[PDB]
């Protein structure tokens, strides 16, 4: 789940399904260990997963995360959505997901469809006049 | 009187009892009017200040790694346990110690503190970014031109280790890029809309003395007349 | 039918708070220190090769009237007397240039237009806008997918009724109302203070309904298209809803009134009843 | 040092001759060679263009003149310059990561 | 556009007694003229009140007329936009 | 490049088109890997930024908004010659006036 890609709401109050989220996403929660909400997931990500399936024949059933934010490395494990990956407990990974190296030498990786990285913001300054504006409405000649 | 007529009426002056010349004074009035009328006319022309100098920048310019050397410096930050502190850290790290007095405790604060001054610049994610800079309301605010970013990667998407099935995908996604289908897409989830209406136009109610060059080409006549003044010596030995 | 915007035409007022708007509270004070420095002055470099004379000289230069005498004589004295004239002509041309700068730019904010507005895709506490709670219009934006923000808005305005609507928008406690085509035409040139706009973007028609087996549905509709070919539906049209016709053009700029820039002859009275003490001390030091 | 093309070489519309070729995709290829082992020698010949999916005279119309000519055909083996990434020419290529956008 | 001619007539009798008490003669007559001439522009050799005090009434007048006629301006500049 | 070169030309729009450039081998190289990587690599470690700096963005002539136009020598040039005529009418008017007086 992340704000502008992946949303997650909740299911119609009349019927329960989806209007046009068309993913139960299968939002499980261990607290035996089960999956226990299925809770409609749209957004962008989602939506492109949507597109290239009906091109590509197949079919696919989303599966929330349980263990950490998105993936990282402690004492040689994998431990976030790259974990759910590098073993077989799922078989594709969605979302915002950044390539690196390390990533990429441990799974696969498709072409980019997002491009990112480090940038910056600014506040638009007002702007005054030149202190010499007095002298600008006549050239040297008059 | 010429001075007086070009100008302004100032002074008692004598006038040439000719019964010509006031046929020359009068043209030369007539001059006067047009070119003072002209001069206020161009003059409010200038003073309506496009909004955005918009302060352009690099990214490996002096302009950040020397804050200090600056009036007074960039007050420039980012939120401290991410990532994008790791992407700085490993390459400069001198900008990384002296950023460390401008953490944001999220985002939210971060472009609050970007509207009220506190701020003057915002170093993060490209995306979120691009996604935020378009959706506020006044939208005061912009990012710089997405032609120089540090470190430029992809949001992609994985699969796993052997192939199962990569160039399935990867050609669907390439086919969905050529028919334009990812421009449609973002413009009904990322971009939002004001990207465009550029730059407004304000008064600033002048009030700095910027004036102050006027004022010293006053003061600079003033000098002159001492120097003028110096001829009360230049009879005395004379 | 469509659906449209109505809002407020708000009638034209200039914002002018004062005179001395257009300079800082500091240049003012610039100006009497540099007067009375280029009085001093001339007074110097005169008889160095009449104290009134040459303060008067300046203080009329500046302010343009005709009073005064004094032409300075010395060679150093004419020369700073022409720059000053100088400077003075400039100053009271920056400052009516800038005024005119000022009043220009003071064009009331545009209104909407349409449904692709900044100011209302991207909602804020500064624009208040909504609709009747529990309507087809409000029905039609929860299952809109494209903008939902505008919604979450649009979910603490909303009035129960079209009554209410109408009030608070002749009363300024809400910027917009959101609604049909018919009503809100009819509406406007009803009352003839408020002001319609926007595209009819909610597209539909009007039509008469049956059951699905009337033995009449054809007759009806050949009766329906005689009409609108024979004018008669024209005819109602101008009889029942366009009819009252307060239409009008663009309007004008702003006029600065009795309050406006009310200071200045304020300040003249003032100067009046300053007078009024000025007379009994000289007369009788003198 | 990469040898040329016909027009390089004035006189015939036929023969080649070497040149100095120098560029920053260059700077990006002798860091390659650095780190992937390897030496190279650099050629710059073709017609002139990119070499998109063209026509024949009516024979298989399937050429891919140009510099794809030079990939497919055995020519070559790498293509460093900027290539565009296009579905149609990721039919019979393998591309990189992408390194300018 | 009536209370400049109501503050106007008001000032001038303060000149007719002003005038009278400190020290060619400015009558309400003579007055009126200057006023006018102040305000709208210099136009011809007017008296002047040699009073020791008036001359401070006159000016700030001419305050007054300066800043009514660059107001003035402006705002019909203002108008002429179309 | 081109603008930032001569420095009186100006670009201006939106990138609508995308893509991004990329090295090309044929489809069973054993080397794509490799290089993919080092690529990565180049682009973590800010070569890539450098080569950038050095190369398309060096030369600078960026600059603010313009200001509004000024009026000059021959765009009011009429006043003063009628100021002269006026003269030159004087020079007649004086030698009239005498004789008639
Ligand atoms: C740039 O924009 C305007 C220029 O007119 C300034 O705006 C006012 O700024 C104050 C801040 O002190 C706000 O409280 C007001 O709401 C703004 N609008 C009005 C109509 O007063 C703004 O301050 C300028 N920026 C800076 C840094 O001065
Ligand atoms: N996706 C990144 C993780 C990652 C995610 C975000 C992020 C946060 C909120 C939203 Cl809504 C969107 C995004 Cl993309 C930000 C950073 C930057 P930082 O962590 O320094 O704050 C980051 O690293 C990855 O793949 O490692
Ligand atoms: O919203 C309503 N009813 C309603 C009133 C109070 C609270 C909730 C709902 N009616 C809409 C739609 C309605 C229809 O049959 O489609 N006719 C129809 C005709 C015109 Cl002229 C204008 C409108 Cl808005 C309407
Ligand atoms: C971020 O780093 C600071 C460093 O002082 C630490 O105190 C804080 O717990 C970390 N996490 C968050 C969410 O701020």
């Amino acid at each position: 789940e992340e704000a502008p890609f992946v949303i997650v709401e909740s299911v119609d109050p009349l019927s329960g399904t989806c209007m046009r989220n068309t993913v139960p996403c299968q939002k499980r929660i261990i607290s035996e260990e089960p999956g226990y909400i299925k809770k409609c997931c749209k957004g962008f990500c989602i939506d492109i997963l949507k597109k290239i399936s009906k091109s590509v024949k197949f079919t696919y059933d989303l599966y929330l995360v349980t263990n950490g934010k998105h993936g990282k490395k402690i004492n040689g494990t994998w431990n976030g959505m790259i974990g759910e990956v590098v073993m077989k407990r799922a078989y594709m990974a969605v979302g915002s997901l950044t390539i690196n190296e390390e990533r990429s030498e441990v799974v696969d990786f498709s072409v980019p469809f997002i491009e990112t990285g480090i940038s910056v913001m600014v506040s638009r300054s007002n702007g005054t006049v030149s202190p010499s504006a007095f002298l600008e409405p006549f050239s040297a000649c008059v | 009187l010429l001075w007086g007529l070009v100008f302004n009426n100032s002074v008692p002056v004598q006038n040439p009892k000719g019964t010509t010349s006031k046929i020359m004074v009068s043209v030369w009035a007539f001059f006067a009017v047009i070119f003072l009328a002209s001069y206020t006319a161009n003059l409010a022309a200038f003073m309506i200040q496009e909004e955005y100098v918009d302060q352009v920048s690099g990214l490996s310019d002096k302009k950040f790694q020397r804050p200090n050397d600056f009036s007074p410096p960039f007050r420039f930050g980012t939120v401290p346990n991410g990532s994008t502190e790791r992407n700085i850290r490993n390459n400069y790290a001198e900008m990384h110690a002296y950023m460390g007095k401008f953490n944001q405790r999220g985002v939210d604060d971060a472009l609050l503190s970007l509207k009220t001054g506190k701020l003057d610049a915002f170093i993060y994610d490209a995306a979120v970014l691009n996604y935020m800079a378009g959706r506020d309301e006044g939208c005061k605010l912009v990012t710089i031109g997405s032609g120089k970013v540090f470190a430029s990667t992809g949001y992609g998407i994985a699969i796993q280790k052997d192939s199962g099935w990569k160039r399935q995908v990867d050609l669907a996604i390439l086919q969905l890029f050529g028919d334009g289908e990812m421009e449609e897409l973002e413009a009904l989830w990322l971009t939002g809309i004001c990207h465009n209406e550029k730059n407004e136009v304000m008064s600033s109610q002048l009030d700095i003395d910027n004036m102050a060059g006027v004022f010293y080409m006053l003061g600079a006549a003033m000098a002159l007349s001492l120097i003028t003044f110096i001829s009360e010596h230049l009879f005395y030995w004379q | 039918q469509g659906l449209t915007i109505l809002v407020k035409k708000e009638i034209p007022r200039s914002t002018l708070d004062s005179f001395m708007q257009p300079f800082q509270s500091t240049l003012w004070l610039l100006v009497g220190l540099s007067v009375h420095v280029v009085a001093v002055m001339l007074y110097l470099l005169d008889r160095f090769s009449t104290l009134s004379s040459a303060m008067w000289f300046s203080w009329g230069v500046l302010l343009n009237s005709g009073i005064g005498e004094g032409a300075p004589r010395s060679f150093s004295a004419r020369i700073l007397g022409m720059v000053w004239a100088g400077f003075a002509m400039i100053i009271v041309a920056s400052y009516t240039a800038n005024l005119a700068a000022f009043l220009v730019l003071d064009r009331p904010e545009e209104r909407i237009t349409g449904i692709n507005d900044p100011r209302l895709r991207n909602p804020s506490d500064k624009f208040i806008y909504a609709t009747v709670k529990q309507s087809s219009v409000d029905i039609y934006f929860r299952r809109q997918v494209e903008l939902s923000t505008m919604y979450r808005h649009m979910e603490k305005h909303n009035y129960e009724s079209a009554a209410e609507a109408i009030q608070a928008v002749r009363d300024n406690k809400l910027h917009a109302f959101i609604w049909d085509s018919a009503v809100l035409e009819f509406e406007a040139s009803q009352k003839c203070d408020l002001v319609t706009t926007g595209e009819l973007f909610f597209r539909s028609g009007f039509g008469i309904g049956m059951r699905k087996d009337s033995p009449w549905k054809q007759q009806v509709s050949l009766s329906i298209l005689k009409s609108h070919e024979n004018g008669f539906m024209e005819d109602l049209d101008k009889t029942w809803v366009r009819y009252q016709e307060c239409d009008s053009r663009s309007n004008a700029p702003a006029t600065l009134t009795c309050e406006n820039m009310a200071g200045v002859f304020m300040l003249v009275a003032g100067g009046i009843v300053a007078g009024i003490f000025l007379i009994f001390i000289e007369i009788a030091y003198k | 040092i990469c040898t040329g093309p016909n027009d390089t070489s004035p006189g015939s519309p036929r023969h080649t001759v070497p040149q100095c070729c120098y560029g920053f995709c260059i700077d990006l290829l002798i860091k390659l060679a650095r780190t992937m082992q390897f030496t190279y020698e650099v050629h710059l010949v073709a017609d002139g263009k990119f070499g998109t999916q063209e026509r024949v005279q009516n024979s298989n119309k399937k050429e891919w003149n140009g510099m794809m000519g030079e990939l497919l055909s055995g020519q070559a083996d790498m293509i460093v310059a900027p290539l565009t990434i296009n579905n149609e020419r990721a039919q019979y290529i393998e591309f990189s990561k992408p390194f300018k956008y | 556009w009536v209370m400049m001619f109501v503050m106007l007539l008001i000032v001038s009798a303060v000149a007719v007694f002003v005038f009278e008490y400190f020290s060619p003669s400015f009558t309400i007559g003579k007055a009126i003229w200057l006023l006018w001439g102040l305000v709208f522009n210099n136009s011809v050799p007017v008296q002047n009140p040699k009073g020791t005090t008036s001359k401070i009434m006159v000016s700030v007048w001419a305050f007054f007329a300066v800043i009514f006629l660059a107001s003035y301006t402006a705002n019909l500049a203002a108008f002429m936009i179309q």
